[PDB]
Order: structure tokens, then C-alpha cells, then sequence
């Protein structure tokens, strides 16, 4: 269903935010959309190796 | 972990450190104190803050494309469209996997290098006045009060005026 | 008689497992998700001129099917074609 | 070879080393002995054992595709199919070339770093009792029997109880 | 800049250096002199001279392809051709961006590592006769004339015959 909102990327599943570089929602896209990838998750490290006490 | 500082000869992180990423814990006659190193933390954060805008600048803008879902079965043309889309998806999935792996490896090496660089900078300030105990912690061989310690952290540690006392303490 | 000066780095109680060139799973202090895997389920009507086609396919609105008379002279950036669309004119 | 340990200041490999990848050769009054360092070898092997499953997880499974060999000459559609297949082949060939180059470079840097890390760990155990001769080999300045050497290799070398004798031997 | 030599503890380049990339500036009783290190410069240049032929070997040779510019509007087949070409262009543009970023990062790390390797090699030649002042410049603790300096640069510095004088100058 259509909605009153702002979004640059539309898939058949609705609008999605394009802040991330990749998406796993639908390979059919319209607008400034992320690229479709087969992976459901890809974590990018934004910190150091985590070595806790003990 | 190419330099063996983090998870290497430091052997332990500081959950009590919330001021920054890298810092010092000093202990002298007055008492134990802790501080964070702003320069190294800022350098590492600056090198990490982007790191994905520098390869994938942004999202390109696609408006009209081929059909990717089909109801009936046509034959050659539908096969070609399905093949093209599957090829593109596989290639971009590989690009994502490799890019994330490379960026993670470089981030880990980068933070390890920043830790090692801080250690080496500190070691070079304390030319002969201190000895590296090997667990990432320096034993300084003279009266070093809080002004002394904050001079070490500052980067203006004057090694010349403690050289005689330190050398006498070390080699007897 | 002597002082002591340790060096260290911050850690966190719980860390995020990422993947590198040399590790299937390695724990870091922080990590960001790079794949957008969920949707709000609704189509935002800005900044793109969306045209919801109620019961009308694009070709039916083109030919001038009676129940598509509301689509005459319409313009769109994205024509959204519903699954419930049907034809009600000459076959 | 980013750290200059392997093919750098070590200058020579040991073909007589079959126990592990990195190890020690000691020489004292009793006689020359050789051993391998299991921790560094295991770390390097662990980091190498995968290294290709972490990017290309596995082979994806493709069943029905386009035709890639043609008998007659049709025109547009055959041209498009040939172009699509050639594009895919070129892109995947480039992916293979770049991936192998990057993995080889990182493997070489990784093994060099492990050698350097072992050297630095050993140097930090021998705080003031030994001097780095520069060819990757330490000169220890006291009676160091086989128990002493195996304590060095163990990582439990007690530097404090040889400090006086070693310092006297060094600085006279 | 993973090792902190260049833009790190060296802190300044030498625009007066035109002989090579890395070199020495010595100052003793006779007077200031400058020379370039040929081995490190040659190593860095050798590692840089290719660096793009090793991934993209050459240009592949393409003769007959699809049409990429269209006058009229056909529909499915033109859409597919446009999509295929746009996909190929985007994938190759990403390949170019990532490749250049990776090569630049590695080149910077490589030159930094060569500077650090030269520094460490020099430091290992001067076992106990010199002290690292921390700004990338060594203080040698004995009469070291131009023959002495050119022996340091040569790599044949005989540390044993200055050890007594240097140690006496250092620790008094
Ligand atoms: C890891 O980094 C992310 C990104 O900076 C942090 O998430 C943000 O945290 C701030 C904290 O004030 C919020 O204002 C933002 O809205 C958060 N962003 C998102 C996308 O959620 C996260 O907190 C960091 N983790 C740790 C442990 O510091
Ligand atoms: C640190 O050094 C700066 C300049 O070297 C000086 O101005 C300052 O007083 C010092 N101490 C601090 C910041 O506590
Ligand atoms: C956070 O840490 C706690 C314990 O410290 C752990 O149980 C939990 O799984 C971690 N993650 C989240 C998301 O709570
Ligand atoms: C090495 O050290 C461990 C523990 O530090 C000890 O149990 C062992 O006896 C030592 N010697 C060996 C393994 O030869
Ligand atoms: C440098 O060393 C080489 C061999 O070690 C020697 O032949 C030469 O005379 C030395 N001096 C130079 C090249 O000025």
C-alpha cells in the first residue's frame, strides 16, 4: 500500500532506506537503491579486536 | 593482528576505559591513575569513519530495467533475462563478500598498528630511563610524579634530566 | 622508588562477530550491518510520482477500458500494478 | 615481507627444520640443539588453513542456463547470448586473478609477521640479559644451560635471577 | 603508514634528496654529509614498478559485440541489451575503484615499511654504540669519521672495536 512518507528506493516489498550499500529485500528495485546481494547479513567492523578481561 | 600488540603482548583490554580507544594506566608513589590517548584514538577513528564511502561512493540510480519475474514460459528470451540477472546477482554478492572481508582484515590490522605505534612512541620518549617489561607496560626507573607522567602522555617528556638517576637505578 | 606506566586499549563486555580474510568469526568491539534486509511494507509516495493502478493494468488504462476511465491523461514516475487488476472489456 | 623478518634479517631458512614452521636453534656450553615453536606455527597454519572458504564459501549450484554454443548464425539474440557469456567469463576471470593475488600477498605478509612476532616475543623475554646480534640470533650474556633454553622457549624465562650476571658480562 | 616511520617518527621529508628515495644525513666532527641508500630505494621501486600488470595482465581483445546505441524503441531486446551493458559498466567501474584503492593503500604501507626496515637495519648495526633519539636520527657515542659513516651505510660497520669507548661515553 502507498504511504505518505519520503524514500528514494522502492521495491515490491515497499520502500527501503538506502543508507546501507546492499539490500536483501528484492532484486526488483526503483530509484536510488542499494545493490541486491544473496547474503542476509554482512557485518563491517567499526572497532578493534575485542579481548575482554579474564 | 599483524603486529602482535592487540591480543598479543598487551594480552588484555580495559573495560574501564571509556574515555578513548587507547590510553595509559600509570602507577607511582602518589597512586594509580588512568588516562586516554586522544591522538591515537582520533587517528584510528578517522581512518575507520569512512572506509566504505571510499570504494562504493554511493548508490547509483536505476529507473527502468528488465523484467525479473515471469508468469508464463517463453523460452530463449526469458532464459537470457534470467541468466543475466542471476549472473549480476552472483557477481555483486561476491563483490560484497570480498569487500567486507578485506575491510575487516584491514581494520583489525589498522587498530593493531595504532596500538603498536603508541607503544613505540612511548618507548622512544623513554630513551634509557625505562625498560619494557614485555606485557605492554613500562617500568620507569626514577621518581616520576603525576607531572612526570602527564609529560610522558603529553609527548614532552624530558629524558635528559632523569638520565643519571635512571641509569644508576638500572645498572647499579 | 620507581614508577610504572601500562598501556592498554578499551574492550567491551559483549562483542560482535565479524568475518575477515583469515577468520570465519572474530570478535570486535563494534560492527555495523551492511545489508538492508527488512522493509517497512509500504511505498513512499515522495519524491517519486507514484500511480496506484486500482484494478487496472497499464495496457487496460492505455486502451481505455471503462473501469479505467480515471486513468486518462495520467502521468507517473512509477506505475504500481496491483495483483487484483482485471479486464472488463472486449477480449 | 612487510616486516623484513623472512628474507630480511633472518637471511636464511632451515631445511633441517621439519618439526614446525618457526623454531629456535640454541648453542651453549653443553652443545648445539634445535627445537620448533609450536604456538607460532599453529597460529600461522590456522590463519592459512581456510583463506578461500571465507570469501568463496562454496560452489553455487546451476542447473539450466542459456545455450553457449551455436551451430547456425541467427543475429541479435545469439549476439546477446555470446556477449553475456563473454562478459561473465571476463568478470569472473578478473575476480579469480585479483583474489589469488591478494591472498598470496596477505599470506606472505602474515608469515613474515608471525616470524617477527616470535622474534619480538623472545626479545621481550630477555629484557636486559641478551643482545640482538642483528642476524635474527640473540647473544645471551650468562650461563644458560638446556633448562634455561627450554625456559626461554617455554615463555617462562625468569630474567630477574640472571640480571646481575648478565649486566656484569655486558657492560663490564 | 602502518609502521609510523613516514609521517610518523621521521616527521619530515628531504627535498634536497634527489639521489634516491631513502638515505642518510650524517653529522660528525668533519662536517655534515648526505647520501642515499640504493638498496632500499631499489627494493621499493622494484615492488612498485609493476603492481598493475600483476592483476590486469593486459588488454583483452574484443572485436564484434552487441549494439550499445539505439535509434528507435524496440522493447524487450533493446531493454536487455541496455541492461547488460549497464551492468557490465557498473561492475567494471567498481573493480577499477576498488583495485586502485587497494593498490594505493598497499603502496603507502610498502614505502612506510621500507623506511622502517632501513631504520631497523641501521639500529641493529649499531648494537650498543648508538642511541635512537626518537626523531629517526641516531646519536652515535664515539669518534665516527667519514670512513665510519660509510661503513654504517655499507652494512659492514664493525661494532666490536668501538664498543668500549661508546659504552664509556654512554653510561659514564
Ligand atoms: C557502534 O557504532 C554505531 C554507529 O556509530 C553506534 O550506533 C549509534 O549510536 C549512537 C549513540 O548515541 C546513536 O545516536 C546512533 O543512532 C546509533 N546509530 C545506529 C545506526 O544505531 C553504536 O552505538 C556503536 N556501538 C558501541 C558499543 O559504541
Ligand atoms: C602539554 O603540552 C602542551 C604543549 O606541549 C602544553 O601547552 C600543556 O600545558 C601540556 N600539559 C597539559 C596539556 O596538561
Ligand atoms: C551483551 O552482553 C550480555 C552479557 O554481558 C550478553 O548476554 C548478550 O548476549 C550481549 N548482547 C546483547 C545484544 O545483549
Ligand atoms: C613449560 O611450562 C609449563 C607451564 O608454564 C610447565 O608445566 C612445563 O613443565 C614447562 N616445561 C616443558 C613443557 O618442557
Ligand atoms: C663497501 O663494502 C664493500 C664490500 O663489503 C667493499 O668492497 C667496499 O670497498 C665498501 N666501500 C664502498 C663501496 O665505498
Amino acid at each position: 500500500p502507498i504511504d505518505t512518507c519520503i524514500s528514494e528506493c522502492i521495491t515490491p516489498n515497499g520502500s527501503i532506506p538506502n543508507d546501507k550499500p546492499f539490500q536483501n529485500v528484492n532484486k526488483i528495485t526503483y530509484g536510488a537503491c542499494p545493490k541486491y546481494v544473496k547474503q542476509n547479513t554482512l557485518k563491517l567492523a567499526t572497532g578493534m579486536r575485542n579481548v575482554p578481561e579474564k | 593482528g599483524l603486529f602482535g600488540a592487540i591480543a598479543g603482548f598487551i594480552e588484555n583490554g580495559w573495560e574501564g576505559m571509556i574515555d578513548g580507544w587507547y590510553g595509559f594506566r600509570h602507577q607511582n608513589s602518589e597512586g594509580t591513575g588512568q588516562a586516554a590517548d586522544l591522538k591515537s584514538t582520533q587517528a584510528a577513528i578517522d581512518q575507520i569513519n569512512g572506509k566504505l564511502n571510499r570504494v562504493i561512493e554511493k548508490t547509483n540510480e536505476k529507473f527502468h530495467q528488465i523484467e525479473k519475474e515471469f508468469s508464463e514460459v517463453e523460452g530463449r528470451i526469458q532464459d537470457l533475462e534470467k541468466y543475466v540477472e542471476d549472473t549480476k546477482i552472483d557477481l555483486w554478492s561476491y563483490n560484497a563478500e570480498l569487500l567486507v572481508a578485506l575491510e575487516n582484515q584491514h581494520t583489525i590490522d589498522l587498530t593493531d598498528s595504532e596500538m603498536n605505534k603508541l607503544f613505540e612512541k612511548t618507548r622512544r620518549q623513554l630513551r634509557e630511563n625505562a625498560e619494557d617489561m614485555g606485557n605492554g607496560c613500562f617500568k620507569i626507573y626514577h621518581k616520576c610524579d603525576n607531572a612526570c607522567i602527564e609529560s610522558i602522555r603529553n609527548g614532552t617528556y624530558d629524558h635528559d634530566v632523569y638520565r643519571d638517576e635512571a641509569l644508576n637505578n638500572r645498572f647499579q | 622508588s620507581t614508577a610504572t606506566l601500562c598501556l592498554g586499549h578499551h574492550a567491551v563486555p559483549n562483542g560482535t562477530l565479524v568475518k575477515t580474510i583469515t577468520d570465519d568469526q572474530i570478535e570486535v568491539t563494534n560492527a555495523t550491518e551492511l545489508v538492508q534486509s527488512s522493509s517497512t511494507g509500504k511505498i513512499c509516495n515522495n519524491p517519486h510520482r507514484i500511480l496506484d493502478g486500482i484494478d487496472c493494468t497499464l495496457i487496460d488504462a492505455l486502451l481505455g477500458d471503462p473501469h479505467c476511465d480515471v486513468f486518462q491523461n495520467e502521468t507517473w514516475d512509477l506505475f504500481v500494478e496491483r495483483s487484483k487488476a482485471f479486464s472488463n472489456c472486449y477480449p
